[PDB]
């Protein structure tokens, strides 16, 4: 059954238990932004 | 290629000497030295000047501070000696030739001494050249009257020159000679203390073993001053794409936020 309407999905649906793991690639550790910051010594370009 | 083999070939192309030939060469250089001092006192000119001009003439025009006209005019000025004085010139020239021949013959002793100083911050050829300088000095100050072998007196000068070169050229940031030998003695004491204790000594043990006037702060300061800088091009990570300088920011130029 669809939770938004209460009407059934028009066809039978495969349903069952699955083993699922969380991977260490998390958005918390990857989101990054910069306006201005430190620069390199020689090229005077932004650091990485 | 392989310049060490080329230098070894050139050095082996000159044959060795026997005791008789060695003493003959040393006697000739000694008499040449006596001749140049005799000439200098006779004419009243600086012995260094006349020695340089005489050796310049012995070498030839191939060896270009003294204009050619100057040295030639001095050479003609020494052609005004009546007799018993041109003998001084001839003895001096033969002595200079003896000096050259002896140095060429005994450069192999320099090689033999320097081959056991590798792996201390200087390449083998640099060690060989500094040993050659030391050998020239030893030839300059050798006295053959004592019947001692040439190598006995030459070895000390060669080793002194080599050790001075290690002390003076091994580090990108120059450290004076006394501090260098202090650091070497500190390291030797540390290794003996490690051998005896069975572990890395603490600063207290090293200070105690140094003697009076040495405490832990002093050994710590010495060890801090003895650190050599690392390269800005040191590879960081497994892949060949990151250098050390990629992690070093500039703190001198003002930031855009600071400038406003």
């Amino acid at each position: 059954y669809d939770g938004r309407t209460g009407e059934p999905i028009e066809g039978p649906i495969v349903v069952g238990q699955m083993f699922i793991m969380k991977l260490y690639h998390m958005v918390e550790d990857k989101m990054h932004a910069r306006s201005t910051g430190p620069y390199s010594l020689i090229t005077q370009q932004p650091l990485g | 290629s392989d310049p060490v083999r080329q230098y070894l070939h050139e050095i082996g192309q000159v044959p060795l000497l026997t005791l008789e030939e060695e003493v003959e060469l040393a006697r000739k250089v000694e008499e040449g030295m006596e001749a140049i001092k005799k000439l200098s006192e006779i004419t009243g000119l600086d012995p260094d000047l006349i020695r340089e001009v005489v050796r310049a003439k012995i070498l030839g025009s191939a060896r270009v501070t003294l204009d050619p006209k100057t040295v030639e005019e001095i050479d003609q000025k020494l052609k005004s000696l009546p007799k018993e004085h041109k003998r001084y010139l001839h003895i001096a020239r033969e002595g200079e030739a003896a000096r050259q021949h002896l140095i060429e013959a005994n450069l192999r002793l320099v090689v033999s001494i320097a081959k056991k100083y590798t792996g201390r911050g200087l390449s083998f050829l640099d060690l060989i050249q500094e040993g050659n300088q030391g050998l020239i000095r030893a030839v300059e100050k050798f006295e053959y009257k004592r019947r001692f072998k040439f190598s006995t007196y030459a070895t000390w000068w060669i080793r002194q020159a080599i050790n001075r070169a290690i002390a003076d050229q091994a580090r990108t940031i120059r450290i004076p000679v006394h501090m260098v030998e202090t650091i070497n003695k500190l390291s030797r004491t540390a290794r003996q203390l490690q051998q005896e204790l069975g572990r890395e000594p603490t600063y207290e043990e090293i200070a105690e073993a140094m003697g009076p006037g040495w405490d832990a702060k002093r050994v710590e300061e010495t060890l801090k001053i003895a650190q050599e800088p690392v390269s800005l091009e040191t590879p960081i990570g497994d892949e060949k794409d990151s250098f050390y300088g990629d992690f070093i920011p500039d703190e001198h130029l003002p930031s855009p936020v600071d400038a406003a």
